[PDB]
RNA sequence: AAAUUGAAGAGUUUGAUCAUGGCUCAGAUUGAACGCUGGCGGCAGGCCUAACACAUGCAAGUCGAACGGUAACAGGAAGAAGCUUGCUUCUUUGCUGACGAGUGGCGGACGGGUGAGUAAUGUCUGGGAAACUGCCUGAUGGAGGGGGAUAACUACUGGAAACGGUAGCUAAUACCGCAUAACGUCGCAAGACCAAAGAGGGGGACCUUCGGGCCUCUUGCCAUCGGAUGUGCCCAGAUGGGAUUAGCUAGUAGGUGGGGUAACGGCUCACCUAGGCGACGAUCCCUAGCUGGUCUGAGAGGAUGACCAGCCACACUGGAACUGAGACACGGUCCAGACUCCUACGGGAGGCAGCAGUGGGGAAUAUUGCACAAUGGGCGCAAGCCUGAUGCAGCCAUGCCGCGUGUAUGAAGAAGGCCUUCGGGUUGUAAAGUACUUUCAGCGGGGAGGAAGGGAGUAAAGUUAAUACCUUUGCUCAUUGACGUUACCCGCAGAAGAAGCACCGGCUAACUCCGUGCCAGCAGCCGCGGUAAUACGGAGGGUGCAAGCGUUAAUCGGAAUUACUGGGCGUAAAGCGCACGCAGGCGGUUUGUUAAGUCAGAUGUGAAAUCCCCGGGCUCAACCUGGGAACUGCAUCUGAUACUGG
């Protein structure tokens, strides 16, 4: 970049990018564990997995990695499905 | 921006005295007043309808010392204004400062009056106005400023003025060299061998 | 945010300001929300020169609109005049 | 506050949808003659109670599909 | 009170006529150019072409009151000395006024440029419902206790440069757990789950580890529900042309369910139904940013979308996402392309449609200027710093408006020129002469306003333990203008420095002589030129404009010559060679009904500017400005039911 701060911003945005990426990848992992339990038909594994997932979709919302509404749908959606089976 | 050439030529072309000289002299002893300028002045113009309209507009312009652009703008304003356009045109002309200065007798001619104006010899309401086309309003007081008061042109100008018909709508104190534009002149105040409607016709076609 | 300020109209060497409420990001003479006064710094002061709809100015402040240094002055000046 | 349209059913083929035509007269902007104009609207018909040719009362609602932003309020006249 | 209360025709077909019909002219307008000419000023305008390519500077920073900090300069200091004993220079130490580089915060999504793309994820009008929203704002509570890092820096090392490699090492409002957790999110509920950060100013007992504790106020941080502003989304109507384009469509149209977004949605995927669009113009092709408005017109229209303002789109070309409240980012990142620059040959760097400026193209469009003083934006508690936004200045008669280039007197009316029947006429009161004025330009002298604030003190209130600090409001003192030699006023010198351009056969205001001889040439249209040419060219005279005047280009007008208002088709251009007939248009007469068309009223909206009316301010005018009227339109509701429609 040409301007002093523009240079600095590219550096900061890359750091943030690697920070966000790391936390975001983690989060989706814990979401995916729940969908995987559901697809195997286990209430407990899927409830257990939902309980681990809950606090982290909530936290990443508070931290701006995602919006509150996204966290809610995930909880709403998974909760809907797990109940529909056991 | 001003017509600077010979003046009696203009009178001679329009067929009338345009008061472009002081009036100290019978105009016929200064020029062949009843003959147009030039080699073919004796010739008569078998004059078209457009021609009579043109010459009448020229006549009025040459009386007041106004060139085409400003005069056309005067027509536009007369038209926009309420009431008869032809009469509105003459109100606007007759309200010019160079003109009013002439009518109070401060200048022997409108040309001389205009020079008085331009050369910062005239005040309006004790305020210096030096642009000729300044529109003067009812109750205004135009005066020769103190320093210009001893100019001999002005005394002579007031003498001649005293020998012209005296305009109704102006109150002039010759001693103070101040005067008051009481009201806009009516149509009836102004010469009756001006054909404004011809000028109005020229500018509507 | 929303701000109350002077949009400079008038002509060269003869400034004339229109007091306006607007999104602070829009250009000075650009998009505004509401016109609320004017300010002539060149007024003869024989008659008027500064007029403010103080009722609508306050309404906008009540909803968090900020106020120019220059409008903040006008308001104190006009409040003093009457 | 119940803004509404009235029109007739030109197609009832789709599952839970219908095509409604709203026809009106309009003054021609230049030549003054009054001209027929038609507006076709994809409308929601949950329960498919609307038959072709029916005259139906419809209202505007949120998007229901790429092309549906209207739903059925009620049938007015049917089976001419 | 006023505020669309306005409308012209001429030349040219014929021997002549009337009609038909085109061509042409008078008018307004312009971001103009060229030719001749050119004094001043105010206000405006200024690459219309190559969305061609760009050297150089500048156009986005700021905060030490988040943080470790010193390298510059500035003081200060135990202690070195300049020592001529209070003046001091340097060795030192961030002690502090500050501050390079660094982490961190907020801004680089605004401001500014362009109109390529787009006939619709556009614009305009009017409505909807499923949403987010930094800074600013109201409400109610948090702001507990910890942890591991890292740039800077240090050591070693690679590069020509750009910029790196190792290992050390350290701070925070950087970053992460843990606790706390509802008027928040999920859930029928029971329950389950989510955050944070400090930093400053001043201080009374009181005292220590002299850091501060503690007291106090300012400010920032977290949560939730609001306000305001911004933005996303959906529907309807309108918004160019072409049928020498008639059929178009597989995420296509809908349904179910999963996923997805801030949010509704074929947004996406699977499955199912077989739809959806189209002659009321789909599809395809050509062209184009839309609007307020602008120009023209009596109007209805026609033409148009510089300058100002609103929306959109773009940022070398094609594609992409990252950061962020906001971007798929105008001076950010990545990939590919086109192109250019640097190189020590191994490798690097960049994107003026920001402001100046350059090459190129063109009939044609400006200075590589001054200033943040004013308004406004970014950061900061502030002081302030930044701001080619902006305010100004330069250039160009490009346009509009104003003024000047003198005023008065001046006759047998000179000389010269021009015409003349040689009598005289004209140029012409024109010139010379005579007085007289001095705007503007020149030169000296003086001198408003655009300035509000901010800075020291002071005093009072609200604060508080407090007269501190903070903040508000009065007081005094000293101060802040790029423009600038400002506007404007006074003085000096002298008419002194300031007039050109086109036209004069008819249309069309203005006529004669000489030269030429169907030549040389003119020409908007008719038409001029072979011996008297007011038409060519010169002259004298005249007409029209005037710091301009002509020519060319260009829109509308006149053109009732695309005719809705407002025309025609026997012989002038125009009835299909004839009939049947789908779609379409139109449809006799009565009643009832409906209330879409139509009509009425009410309400909201129709941005500001512009236009118009009455006022106000610059000496006037252009110009600036207050208020109004107007926006003839759209939409919702409620009525009326004669006519049209059902
Ligand atoms: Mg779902
Ligand atoms: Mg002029
Ligand atoms: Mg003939
Ligand atoms: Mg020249
Ligand atoms: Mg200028
Ligand atoms: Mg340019
Ligand atoms: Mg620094
Ligand atoms: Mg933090
Ligand atoms: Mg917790
Ligand atoms: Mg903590
Ligand atoms: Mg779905
Ligand atoms: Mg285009
Ligand atoms: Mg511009
Ligand atoms: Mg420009
Ligand atoms: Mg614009
Ligand atoms: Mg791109
Ligand atoms: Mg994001
Ligand atoms: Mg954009
Ligand atoms: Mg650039
Ligand atoms: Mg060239
Ligand atoms: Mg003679
Ligand atoms: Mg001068
Ligand atoms: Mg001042
Ligand atoms: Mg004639
Ligand atoms: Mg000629
Ligand atoms: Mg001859
Ligand atoms: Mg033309
Ligand atoms: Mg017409
Ligand atoms: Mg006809
Ligand atoms: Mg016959
Ligand atoms: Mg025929
Ligand atoms: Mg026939
Ligand atoms: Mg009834
Ligand atoms: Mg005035
Ligand atoms: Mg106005
Ligand atoms: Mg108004
Ligand atoms: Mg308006
Ligand atoms: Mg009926």
């Amino acid at each position: 970049a040409n301007i002093k701060s523009a240079k600095k911003r590219a550096i900061q945005s890359e750091k943030a990018r690697k920070h966000n990426a790391s936390r975001r990848s983690m989060m989706r992992t814990f979401i995916k564990k729940v969908y995987a339990a559901i697809e195997a038909g286990d209430k407990a594994a899927a409830q257990k997995a939902f309980n681990e997932m809950q606090p982290i979709v909530d936290r990443q919302a508070a931290k701006g990695l995602i919006h509150k509404n996204k966290a809610a749908r995930h909880k709403a959606n998974l909760t809907a499905q797990i109940n529909k089976l056991a | 921006a001003r017509y600077l050439g010979p003046k009696l030529k203009l009178s001679r072309r329009e067929g009338t005295d345009l008061f472009l000289k002081s009036g100290v002299r019978a105009i016929d002893t200064k020029c062949k007043i009843e003959q147009a300028p030039g080699q073919h002045g004796a010739r008569k113009p078998r004059l078209s309808d457009y021609g009579v309209q043109l010459r009448e507009k020229q006549k009025v312009r040459r009386i007041y010392g106004v060139l085409e652009r400003q005069f056309r703008n005067y027509y536009k304003e007369a038209a926009r204004l309420k009431g008869n356009t032809g009469e509105n045109l003459l109100a606007l002309l007759e309200g010019r400062l160079d003109n009013v200065v002439y009518r109070m007798g401060f200048g022997a001619t409108r040309a001389e009056a205009r020079q008085l104006v331009s050369h910062k010899a005239i005040m309006v309401n004790g305020r210096v106005v030096n642009i000729a086309s300044y529109q003067v309003s009812p109750n205004d007081v135009v005066s020769i400023r103190e320093k210009a008061k001893k100019q001999s042109r002005v005394k002579a100008a007031l003498e001649l003025a005293e020998q012209r018909e005296k305009p109704t709508w102006l109150e002039v104190d010759a001693g103070k060299m101040e005067g008051t534009f009481k009201r806009k002149p009516e149509r009836s105040d102004l010469s009756a061998d001006i054909n404004e409607h011809l000028i109005v016709e020229l500018y509507s076609k | 945010m929303v701000t109350i300020r002077l949009a400079r109209h008038g002509a060269k060497k003869r400034p004339f300001y229109q007091v306006v409420v607007a999104d602070s990001r829009n250009a000075r003479n650009g998009r505004f929300i509401e016109r609320v006064g004017f300010f002539n710094p060149i007024a003869s002061e024989k008659e008027e020169g500064t007029r403010l709809d103080l009722d609508r100015i306050a309404h906008w402040v009540g909803q968090g609109a900020t106020i120019s240094d220059r409008v903040a002055a006008l308001i104190k000046e006009v409040n003093k005049a009457a | 506050k119940i803004r509404t349209l009235q029109g007739r059913v030109v197609s009832d083929k789709m599952e839970k949808s219908i095509v409604v035509a709203i026809e009106r007269f309009v003054k021609h902007p230049i030549y003054g003659k009054f001209i027929k104009r038609t507006t076709k609207l994809h409308v929601h018909d949950e329960n498919n109670e609307c038959g072709i040719g029916d005259v139906v009362e419809i209202r505007e609602c949120r998007p229901l599909s790429k092309t549906k932003s209207w739903t059925l309020v009620r049938v007015v006249e049917k089976a001419v």
